[PDB]
């Protein structure tokens, strides 16, 4: 978020406030700072977006811009007043990934202070099949889906995937900590079906001609050894060409209309739709 | 028989697992690549008067 | 705070109030297994943290 | 059933093979001071005023890294086990029938 900040020249006080924010006691707007840093997020804080903007700016005259020596620089006499919604502060961030075999209870463990009480926690799970995107767990289901420490009882090769909790402020604030579970399956369960992402694929002939676009595939169940891929039935030349490396078909345009792609494993096959436009 | 395959490119080698990966891929040559400075023309062709 | 909500029925557990309300505290008892973590220091000697 | 039994003739038989796990952890910065004038040091009475607040300022650090590592420890705790009926941090209770 954007935050304003102010400066009172008497009392030498730089008040941080919302960029929506306002005082009246003196204090002039001095500049505005994105707080959570766009570049840069974890190198810098309030104090160096307070100490560049008063940088700028007069010490006679806090309203009118100044030059070195005559702008604010001595920071060892100004206080700052943070008065502005109290930013969410990871304490204990969640493992970059768990690792665990079929049949052991996972458990995952976040800790999160800061903002304003009380803090909601909601993890979600995203599968690792390709295009997957993350939903909630059910905490009616899994009583601790709503706490800081969830816990997956018996893991399957299904339960494989990220995990993440989300945890929101009474102000609305928010954090979240994600979680990779690879699941150590003993023998693998055979493919059943190939899924491709996206599947329609749309192409443009003015954007896409040089580079094309590319089209991932995974297996079902998710865990599956999805084999070597190959074309089996090229798209029509006319609209496009393809090729495919590793489980990575790229798709090039030739001109517009429809056309489709046959990629198989050798046992399984799966077509995507090439919808090409001008 | 266990294999190395190709890390970097999907396949892992037999004695990794699931949840692990070879941690050094590729040598780095610490000697690096540089540009050498530009020539000056005009400079040489200045006399100096002492300020 | 962490535990559940706690009322006038309490028989004597310690409570912390979350925003106003009370909530029963919640507290460990660990065990650190042998060999099961080391700690990280930068430009140490081995021995403490620098 | 599994036993690795060989023959006189041996051959090609009781093949194995081996896994490997890795691991990883980060480090982060912390740090604290204080500011004093010459005056504070000088004319104050304790002429080892210095000496307490460094050695002040060393306890303080060593405590807080023991209290890291401790909150680290917990937070990495591989089984969680819930006294009495509970089955989630919001439902331990010390109320009712069956207190956790």
């Amino acid at each position: 978020p954007v935050l304003k900040v102010m400066f009172h020249k008497d009392t030498n006080v730089a008040t941080v406030l919302d960029a929506s924010g306002s005082l009246s006691d003196g204090s002039v707007e001095v500049g505005t700072f994105h707080h959570p840093d766009e570049t840069y997020p974890d190198s810098v804080t309030i104090y160096h977006g307070v100490r560049d903007l008063l940088y700028k700016r007069s010490a006679k005259d806090p309203s009118q811009t100044a030059s070195y020596p005559n702008n604010i620089i001595n920071m060892q006499v100004i206080s700052i007043d943070m008065k502005a919604t109290p930013r969410l502060i990871l304490g204990t961030a969640l493992p970059r990934v768990i690792s665990t075999i079929e049949g052991k209870d996972v458990t995952w463990h976040v800790d999160v202070a800061g903002g304003k009480a009380p803090l909601t926690y909601k993890w979600q799970f995203k599968a690792n099949t390709v295009g997957a995107a993350f939903a909630d767990i059910d905490s009616g289901e899994n009583p601790t889906a709503k706490t800081a420490t969830l816990i997956n009882h018996a893991v399957t090769a299904e339960s494989a995937g990220t995990y993440k909790v989300i945890v929101t402020d009474a102000n609305g604030t928010t954090i979240e900590s994600s979680s990779l579970l690879v699941v150590g399956v003993q023998e693998p369960p055979e493919v059943a079906s190939i899924v491709a992402y996206p599947s329609p694929l749309a192409l443009s002939v003015a954007d896409d001609i040089t580079d094309g676009k590319t089209v991932k595939f995974s297996s079902l169940p998710a865990g599956s050894l999805i084999g070597t891929l190959s074309i089996k039935t090229q798209p029509d030349s006319g609209k496009a060409t393809a090729e495919i490396s590793g489980n990575v078909l790229t798709v090039k345009p030739v001109a517009a209309g429809d056309t489709t792609v046959v990629v198989t494993n050798g046992t399984k096959e799966v077509t995507v739709t090439v919808n090409v436009t001008e | 028989m266990l294999n190395y395959n190709a890390p970097t490119d999907g396949q892992k080698s037999s004695i990794d697992g699931a949840n692990s990966d070879q941690m050094q891929t590729f040598f780095w040559l610490k000697k690096a690549i540089i540009t050498a400075r530009k020539e000056q023309y005009f400079m040489p062709l200045a006399s100096v008067t002492n300020m | 705070g962490a535990g559940a909500q706690a009322t006038g029925a309490n028989p004597g557990y310690r409570t912390s109030m979350v925003s106003g309300q009370e909530h029963y505290d919640v507290y460990p008892m660990l065990v650190v297994g042998d060999d099961s973590f080391t700690s990280i220091g930068f430009q140490t000697d081995g021995k403490s943290l620098k | 059933s599994k036993l690795p039994l060989l023959t006189e003739n041996g051959g090609r038989v009781n093949r194995v093979g081996f896994t490997r796990i890795a691991r990883e952890g980060s480090i982060h910065k912390f740090g604290f001071f204080y500011e004093f004038t010459q005056e504070s040091i000088d004319f104050d009475s304790d002429d080892g005023l210095m000496e307490h607040l460094s050695r002040e300022l060393m306890n303080g650090a060593t405590q807080i890294t023991e209290a890291v590592l401790q909150k680290d420890l917990l937070a990495a705790a591989g089984t969680v086990l819930y006294a009495g009926a509970a089955t989630s941090d919001a439902t331990i209770t010390g109320e009712g029938s069956t207190p956790s």
